[PDB]
RNA sequence: GCUCGCCGGAAGACCAAGGGUUCCUGUCCAACGUUAAUCGGGGCAGGGUGAGUCGACCCCUAAGGCGAGGCCGAAAGGCGUAGUCGAUGGGAAACAGGUUAAUAUUCCUGUACUUGGUGUUACUGCGAAGGGGGGACGGAGAAGGCUAUGUUGGCCGGGCGACGGUUGUCCCGGUUUAAGCGUGUAGGCUGGUUUUCCAGGCAAAUCCGGAAAAUCAAGGCUGAGGCGUGAUGACGAGGCACUACGGUGCUGAAGCAACAAAUGCCCUGCUUCCAGGAAAAGCCUCUAAGCAUCAGGUAACAUCAAAUCGUACCCCAAACCGACACAGGUGGUCAGGUAGAGAAUACCAAGGCGCUUGAGAGAACUCGGGUGAAGGAACUAGGCAAAAUGGUGCCGUAACUUCGGGAGAAGGCACGCUGAUAUGUAGGUGAAGCGACUUGCUCGUGGAGCUGAAAUCAGUCGAAGAUACCAGCUGGCUGCAACUGUUUAUUAAAAACACAGCACUGUGCAAACACGAAAGUGGACGUAUACGGUGUGACGCCUGCCCGGUGCCGGAAGGUUAAUU
RNA sequence: AGGACCGAACCGACUAAUGUUGAAAAAUUAGCGGAUGACUUGUGGCUGGGGGUGAAAGGCCAAUCAAACCGGGAGAUAGCU
């Protein structure tokens, strides 16, 4: 069985978008950001425990980060820097009949 | 039977084929097959060590009984089969205990014939005996060189060996090359000649017919540049040198056998 | 016309990848030289 | 937005590889874009990739790689056994509708399926790194049965014509519906069932193989398609509404038949040929050690589990390989109409585009084309280039020949449309009706309906009927090479190389020979009708003389001759 | 049946023209050869520099080949400019 500390780790944030809002209002589906190494069983247990709702099924995907470019000044001189935003995991959690936040 | 094809196209004009109605048409006997992947004439270093090898048709190896060890049990010949790994064709024999094997088909053999091996086997074509028990002057084939090793001599399509003398522990054989050789009298042999003696009468007819036997083109040494072959260049067609192999050894006459371990068994060298 | 570079990730990794460099001592010497130079990318592995 | 033009076996659609956010929305126009730019594959910000069934991973192995011990090697290291990796190959299961600005076999709706774990019940011999089946395999050719798909008719809805006519042999549109489950037929293969026995399957077996006997061949495997159900559901022309005129919402007719059909399926079939056409696991089966009222196996039911990673977008291209938004290169799949043999070609559909500088002018000259009086190779190194020929059917066709060829030799003639034969023929398909049977996915007869060449006779228009696109120039004498092939990627395609055939020569198997300080490997799991080397080069008639020189083969009496002593 | 015939895909590269600071560091256009085979093609693998491979041209071995490329001996040597 999954320990409670793991469950308190795996849930990162609710994900806000019009796709997420439409999913909630159509299919009773909750979209979250989760830890990149969280399995579907872990997400199911975490939602069922920390949110006190009953979960039907979890769908997950990994989002690759984009390249972001911005400048940093280093000793009276602006230099252009480039780097990639970190990947993250998105969970589509379908609720049986409960209401969430 | 050898058949000439009609000249309905070049590449068919000079084709002579050996057709054999009694050869089996179906698939071979599956338990006696293995895979035989081609090499291209390359060794484990990946280098060409024998030239003019490559391509050709895919082939499966048939395990042929060269030892003929099942003594005292009769066998009947089920069918003659085509074998792509040799010039002779093979026979599928069923032993009275229910085991099947492949043997080289002797000259007169056909389906229904009875064969046997051992000291007490009758003196008939297809029968395998120690050469101690074969009359002097007999024509035999698939001859053992060491007792129990398996037949090594006279295995090609029309070949055979003559037992010309028996002197103590050794018999003297006349080989197809004309060489006289001594072998132990305990070595086995099969009576008769190998069948398919019409093999030598086939004419390939076209370049492609040799390409699908796995033979690649031979480039004449004199057609190359001096860096590639001792038969070097020249403006036009020049030779001016003694013929040699690509590695500089005089071909066309120079003897190359050097085996003092074996010289005691050669009564006479071929001529 | 066909040009010389005809990419394939599997062939790239099998020829110049990290595990291919580590398999022989000459390839291990390639890696040591690149570490000594301070290269940001040791191999084609990505 | 309306016209015009272009592609349409692609310049459309879907991928693999490769790329890596280029995808969708909002904003900006410095730079980038061969011009402008309000636009963009550009800058900035936000969003977007949802799987038990698709793919990867995973089980299995090919070529090959690595390789405990091992065998070799100054060291480094080489090879390799047990093994372990390695797909481009074999191993379980999902379809149809709907939906987003951007994902869908992944979300939703409806209807399914597979594998495994764990319990309950019932019945029970279970049990391998072992045996046997199976998986499991070539090329070519020829049906026949089908389907995708198309055409026409019927049906349903709409229409009655910007200019003569158009209530009809009139016009336009639609007539769709899957996996699964049930049935098991066109076809393909194979005799079946018992009983006894055993020198085989490294051991043993009830399995495989073999040998007898009896008794029925009337049994079984396999297999498209059709049919039923899935589905009183979904979709559906079009209407009725709202609207921000984007678009959203509601309702919804008919939804059949005949003919023609593949390169797709039956078919991993069948026939035939020689050059004789992977492996291993999943799967089925047999026992060994072992376990014995256990454990295990079989079936039904219940329940749970099917994780992880990919999924956006381009993908014959402005996202890949070519330094470029480069006339180049790049594997797979789908393939609609009218002509047509056709995937050629012309014009079109669905769909997609007008190629990121324009505007004028209408000189020489250059480029790509059209046509030319009279002449017709006089041109020129040379008919280079151009022009010409070009289809189908029929008639006819020389020398020479290896009897196959030459040969589409050459050279001619008929081709459109309309009517009749015949309101559509020969042929193809084939319904009702009817007869049988072993009684329905049946058989025989029948001929409705549909489709439909070719020919002959008569007439008719034009300068011209293979009318466009498409589509052989022909003949004569000679050199060389027999022929199909191969080559100097990027100035040489040839008479050069190869070739089947010929000869000489080496090689007795631990073969000669080749790669290797070696071990080993190739030659070959071949064995003198075999293998290597060399020259010649289909076939026909042939291949003369010379062994003094240089090689090679044999011999050894004698002379000379190393280390050593 | 066929290294059979005509001819698309596909694979080549015989002729001409254009192009030659190209649209292109070998192409385009019009013709041309093969097109069931000694064919062609995807994906992997193996052979390494006096070495490979070669139906043989000193062909090809990353736009490089009568001895690849990179680094080193190395500031080789240069009675020559």
């Amino acid at each position: 069985m999954i320990r409670e500390e793991r469950l308190l780790k795996v849930l990162r944030a609710p994900h806000v978008s019009e796709k997420a809002s439409t999913a909630m209002e159509k299919s009773n589906t909750i979209v979250l950001k989760v830890a990149k190494d969280a399995t579907k069983a872990e997400i199911k247990a975490a939602v069922q425990k920390l949110f006190e709702v009953e979960v039907e099924v979890v769908n997950t995907l990994v989002v690759k980060g984009k390249v972001r470019q911005m400048t940093v000044r280093s000793g009276g001189r602006v230099i252009r820097t480039s780097g990639r935003r970190s990947d993250w995991k998105k969970a589509y959690v379908t609720l049986k009949e409960g209401q969430n936040l | 039977a050898v058949v000439k094809c009609k000249p309905t196209s070049p590449g068919r004009r000079h084709v002579v084929k050996v057709v054999n109605p009694e050869l089996h048409k179906g698939k071979p006997f599956a338990p006696l097959l293995e895979k035989n992947s081609k090499s291209g004439g390359r060794n484990n270093n990946g280098r060409i060590t024998t030239r003019h090898i490559g391509g050709g048709h895919k082939q499966a190896y048939r395990i042929v009984d060269f030892k003929r060890n099942k003594d005292g049990i009769p066998a009947v010949v089920e069918r003659l089969e085509y074998d792509p790994n040799r010039s002779a064709n093979i026979a599928l024999v069923l032993y009275k205990d229910g085991e099947r094997r492949y043997i080289l088909a002797p000259k007169g053999l056909k389906a229904g014939d009875q064969i046997q091996s051992g000291v007490d086997a009758a003196i008939k074509p297809g029968n395998t005996l120690p050469m101690r028990n074969i009359p002097v002057g007999s024509t035999v084939h698939n001859v053992e060189m060491k007792p129990g090793k398996g037949g090594q001599l006279a295995r090609s399509a029309g070949t055979y060996v003559q037992i010309v003398a028996r002197d103590g522990a050794y018999v003297t054989l006349r080989l197809r090359s004309g060489e006289m050789r001594k072998v132990e009298a305990d070595c086995r042999a099969t009576l008769g000649e190998v069948g398919n003696a019409e093999h030598m009468l086939r004419v390939l007819g076209k370049a492609g017919a040799a390409r699908w036997r796995g033979v690649r083109p031979t480039v004449r040494g004199t057609a190359m540049n001096p860096v590639d072959h001792p038969h070097g260049g020249g403006e036009g067609r020049n030779f001016g040198k003694h013929p040699v192999t690509p590695w500089g050894v005089q071909t066309k006459g120079k003897k190359t056998r050097s085996n003092k371990r074996t010289d005691k068994f050669i009564v006479r060298r071929r001529s | 016309m066909k040009r010389t570079f005809q990419p394939s990730v599997l062939k790239r990794n099998r020829s110049h990848g990290f595990r291919a460099r580590m398999a022989t001592k000459n390839g291990r010497q390639v890696l040591a030289r690149r570490r000594a130079k301070g290269r940001a990318r040791l191999t084609v592995s990505k």
